[PDB]
This record gives C-alpha cells, sequence and structure tokens, in this order.
C-alpha cells in the first residue's frame, strides 16, 4: 500500500502534467498565428509608406 | 522391597515430564521458524504486484 500508492499517484501527477503541457503547447500556438499576422500587417504598412499619394 | 522401587518408576513418570516440556519446546520453536516461511508468501506478493508496477 505504499507501493501501489504512489505508482497510481505518479501516474496522476504524471497525467496532469502532460494534460497540462497539451494546454500549453496549442495556447503557445495560438500566438505564432497572432504575432506573424502582427508582423504580416507590419509589412504592409511599409507598402503605404511606398506610394506617396495614399502616404501624404 | 516395595519402596526403593516406587521412587525409580516415579523418575520414570519424572521423565515423562521432561517430554511434557518437550513436545512444547520443539513444536514451539519448529513452527515459529514456519511463522517465518510466510515470508515466502510475501516475496511472492511483492514480485507479482511488481508487474503491475511494471
Amino acid at each position: 500500500e505504499k507501493k501501489e500508492k504512489q505508482i497510481e499517484q505518479q501516474k496522476k501527477i504524471q497525467m496532469s502534467n502532460l494534460m497540462n503541457q497539451a494546454r500549453l503547447k496549442v495556447l503557445r500556438a495560438r500566438d505564432d498565428l497572432i504575432t506573424d499576422l502582427l508582423n504580416e500587417a507590419k509589412q504592409r504598412l511599409s507598402k503605404v509608406v511606398k506610394d506617396t499619394t495614399r502616404y501624404q | 522391597q516395595g519402596i526403593q522401587q516406587l521412587l525409580q518408576a516415579e523418575k520414570r513418570a519424572a521423565e515423562k515430564v521432561a517430554d511434557a516440556r518437550k513436545r512444547k519446546a520443539r513444536r514451539l520453536k519448529q513452527a515459529k521458524e514456519e511463522a517465518q516461511m510466510e515470508v515466502d508468501q510475501y516475496r511472492r506478493e511483492r514480485e507479482q504486484e511488481f508487474q503491475s508496477k511494471q
């Protein structure tokens, strides 16, 4: 009962940390779709800088 | 004569009290280690539940 109770508890901690990093990987993979979107928008402001009749 | 044979035959009864201690000497001692032979019933319990750990 110290051999079976720890290996089910360490199974639960291993299942908890794996479920948490399953959430923290998909949430960090939500940033790179947003951060490049702000980066791709930051590219296209510089094209507005180019054409002077829109830039002025 | 009757009085001297009574004492040596009493020593026969006084030799069967030495068996009345012996059959609670050996039997106390032999199955005390048979109670320690149930450690092997624990040694199979750990190694078969080593598999459920595995």
